[PDB]
């Protein structure tokens, strides 16, 4: 509509939740599988959300109009940050823990026991608590994720500048949305964009881990997550 | 990227 | 805050910035472009030229720590290390000039510097670079990008990421007055691991952001979304830092006599 | 952690 309608971005978010129902498969009744390791329950959810991320992306204005190979490049480059941002925001509802898309609730101490604390603590403090304190809504989460998606620095793009232009269209829609919805706080726009640095370093640190939970194997992971892990 | 490429083209 | 307060902050940061950093972007570009009469930089494009650039200091006053004795990579490795250590000291002083900073819990001051220093070194390193190389030794020398890319094993790909970043960062055409604020905004980041009192830091950063926002609107009236494009670089910086850390780790594993200056060891110990 | 020198740099600064 207006290059980057904030409404469609919100619709992309809502379209691929959770949001009732999806929060019972393995949290209060049953639960296929039976893995004994928080890192496993997390890798499964991630693998599952990878499929939904593809659908989410197609709903972001102009993503699908990009050349198919560019679409592939963008999603391979941003999937970890895109997924971390989702579960982190979703986790605003819980205290000291994370809510997986599989409806599974991973507590702090389990992560600490599994040996992935610290990284888990960074997610909680640098992302979840930050998202909670400023109470970023789903429209905002959506735009930030769209900004992450449209990364012009992804190696291989057929037209980096086009991607940068799309990312810039999101900056404009978000800023406009913020001034109209949050005129009481002139610096919300900046506060939002400043949630990206932490997302990047945590995303990088998370990738470093995955590349360690692979080069040792022992009861492998799921296809796709594994496909995404074949390095950019 | 079988899965990703396949999921994207439908 | 009223525009006058924001304009005062911006001028205050600019002045302390000129006092903390000897080679400003304005001067650097002037040298890089060829428009300041006062000897021009010695160009180092290969091993022989690097020697006639350092041995040129032999005739000077023996100050450059370490000299030859071990390959051409260690020479560059010590030059960057030395400059880096100096930079941390200059950045530290500039940080103390940011209103509210020395009033923060000492521990948080140390943490903000710990995590902010390299991000700032790379932001400023860009001021001294163009597509073909980078200025070194207060601008007395100019080391070519190609040459650096031609170093051995992992030494050869340390700078390349920094030039790619520099090229994209320099395209924003920021000047020293814009940079003085941006740097202060990087320092006052309330998302650093281990911070004890987050609110004070975020409150100050909010004033700095408003000041940077007004500065860019006034200094760059035709450039659209510049504020947004600039803040985005803060996330780019996290990646240049971690990637550089991972590269320093390769050196550590692949060479027994790593030997990194204590201050840099202090900063990298338990970083990100 | 300690961060001895960073502390010193904040405390006093650096010589000539
Ligand atoms: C590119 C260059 O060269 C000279 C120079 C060469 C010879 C003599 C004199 C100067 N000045 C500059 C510009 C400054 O360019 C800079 C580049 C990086 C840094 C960060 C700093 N690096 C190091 C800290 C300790 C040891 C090595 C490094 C490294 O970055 C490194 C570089 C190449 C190969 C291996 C390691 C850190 O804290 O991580 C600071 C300044
Ligand atoms: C968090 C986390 C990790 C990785 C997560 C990644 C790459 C994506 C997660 C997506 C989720 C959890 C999506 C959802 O459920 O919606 C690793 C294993 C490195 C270590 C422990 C903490």
């Amino acid at each position: 509509n207006e290059d980057m309608p904030v409404e469609r971005i919100l619709e992309a978010e809502l379209a691929v939740e959770p949001k009732t129902e999806t929060y019972v498969e393995a949290n209060m009744g049953l639960n296929p599988s039976s893995p004994n390791d928080p890192v496993t329950n997390i890798c499964q959810a991630a693998d599952k959300q990878l499929f939904t991320l593809v659908e989410w992306a197609k709903r972001i204005p102009h993503f699908s109009e990009l050349p198919l190979d560019d679409q592939v490049i963008l999603l391979r480059a941003g999937w970890n940050e895109l997924l971390i941002a989702s579960f982190s925001h979703r986790s605003i509802a819980v205290k000291d823990g994370i809510l997986l898309a599989t409806g599974l609730h991973v507590h702090r101490n389990s992560a600490h026991s599994a040996g992935v604390g610290a990284i888990f603590d960074r997610v909680l403090t640098e992302l979840v608590s930050k998202m909670r304190d400023m109470q970023m809504d789903k429209t905002e989460l959506g735009c930030l994720r769209a900004i992450v998606l449209f990364n012009p620095d992804s190696k291989g793009l057929s037209n980096p500048a086009e991607v940068e232009a799309l990312r810039e269209k999101v900056y404009a829609s978000l800023e406009a949305y913020c001034k109209h919805k949050y005129p009481e706080q002139p610096g919300r726009f900046a506060k939002l964009l400043l949630r990206l640095p932490a997302l990047r370093s945590i995303g990088l640190k998370c990738l470093e881990h995955l590349f360690f939970f692979k080069l040792i194997g022992d009861t492998p992971i799921d296809t796709f997550l594994m496909e995404m892990l074949e390095a950019p | 990227h079988k899965i990703l490429h396949r999921l994207l083209q439908e | 805050p009223e525009s006058a307060d924001l304009r005062a902050l911006a001028k205050h940061l600019y002045d302390s910035y000129i006092k903390s950093f000897p080679l400003t972007k304005a001067k650097a570009r002037a040298i890089l472009t060829g428009k300041t009469t006062d000897k021009s930089p010695f160009v180092i494009y290969d091993m022989n030229s690097l020697m006639m650039g350092e041995d040129k200091i032999k005739f000077k006053h023996i100050t450059p720590l370490q000299e030859q004795s071990k390959e051409v990579a260690i020479r560059i490795f010590q030059g960057c290390q030395f400059r880096s250590v100096e930079a941390v000291q200059e950045i530290t002083e500039y940080a103390k000039s940011i209103p509210g900073f020395v009033n923060l819990d000492l521990n948080d001051q140390v943490t903000l510097l710990k995590y902010g220093v390299h991000e700032i070194i790379y932001t400023m390193l860009a001021s001294l670079m163009n597509k073909d190389g980078v200025l070194i030794s207060e601008g007395q020398g100019f080391m070519t990008r190609e040459f650096l890319k031609s170093l051995r094993k992992p030494f050869g790909d340390f700078m390349e990421p920094k030039f790619e970043f520099a090229v994209k960062f320099n395209a924003l055409e920021l000047d020293d007055s814009d940079l003085a604020i941006f740097i202060a905004v990087i320092i006052l980041s309330g998302d650093r691991p281990g911070l004890l009192n987050v609110k004070p830091i975020e409150d100050i950063q909010d004033n700095l952001l408003q000041a940077l926002e007004l500065q860019l609107k006034l200094n760059h009236p035709e450039s659209s979304q510049l504020f947004a494009k600039l803040l985005q670089k803060m996330t780019d910086l996290r990646q240049i830092v971690t990637e550089h850390v991972q590269l320093l780790q390769v050196i550590k594993k692949t060479e027994t006599d790593m030997s990194l200056h204590p201050l840099l060891q202090e900063i990298y110990k338990d970083l990100y």
